[PDB]
């Protein structure tokens, strides 16, 4: 809850079709930076190809949304 | 409300005051309970 | 704001004050919903 803005108990308790995080107030913004620092590094021939895991989350994003047709 | 001065304030104005203040408070209060009852701490509603 | 007592609108304006059409106030209000002033609200 306090670092990614979701409840793993909820997800487990009632399988949600979708789930949006909201980067609300001062705490909302704290959360989204933790999303923004998700890095996927890729050492390719000496070179370190790093990318944001969450492409879209940026300084102007108001929310992100996880999706799944099943749950 | 028009043509109602101090000594004319009555049924209409009291009702009007209810729509234009007390129930607005009640309305903000209501959405507060909903959000809160759902742990919605990062999605404020802006009230103009 | 003038819309569907505007007869004195031109006169009040004759003093360097602005009166507004409804499309104008609406634009003004809508401007408070822009991301920029929205976050401002969230701070205080």
């Amino acid at each position: 809850k306090d670092t990614y803005g979701f409840s793993i108990l909820d997800i487990v308790i009632n399988n949600p079709v979708n789930l949006t995080i909201h980067f609300g107030g001062e705490k909302g913004k704290r959360i989204r930076e933790n999303y923004s620092a998700m890095i996927f590094e890729t050492i390719v021939d000496g070179k370190l190809k790093t990318e944001k895991i969450f492409k879209e989350i940026n300084e102007h994003s108001t929310s992100y949304t996880f999706r799944s047709e099943k749950g | 409300e028009q043509g109602i001065e101090l000594e004319h304030i009555d049924s209409k104005s009291e009702f009007a005051h209810r729509i234009m203040l007390t129930n607005i408070l009640r309305m903000m209060g209501c959405v507060k309970k909903q959000k809160s009852a759902r742990g919605i701490e990062t999605r404020p509603a802006q009230v103009i | 704001t003038r819309g569907t007592n505007n007869i004195i609108a031109e006169g009040i304006e004759k003093m360097g004050v602005r009166t507004f059409s409804q499309k104008e106030m609406a634009f003004n209000l809508l401007g408070l919903l822009t991301p920029e002033v929205v976050e401002l609200c969230q701070k205080s």
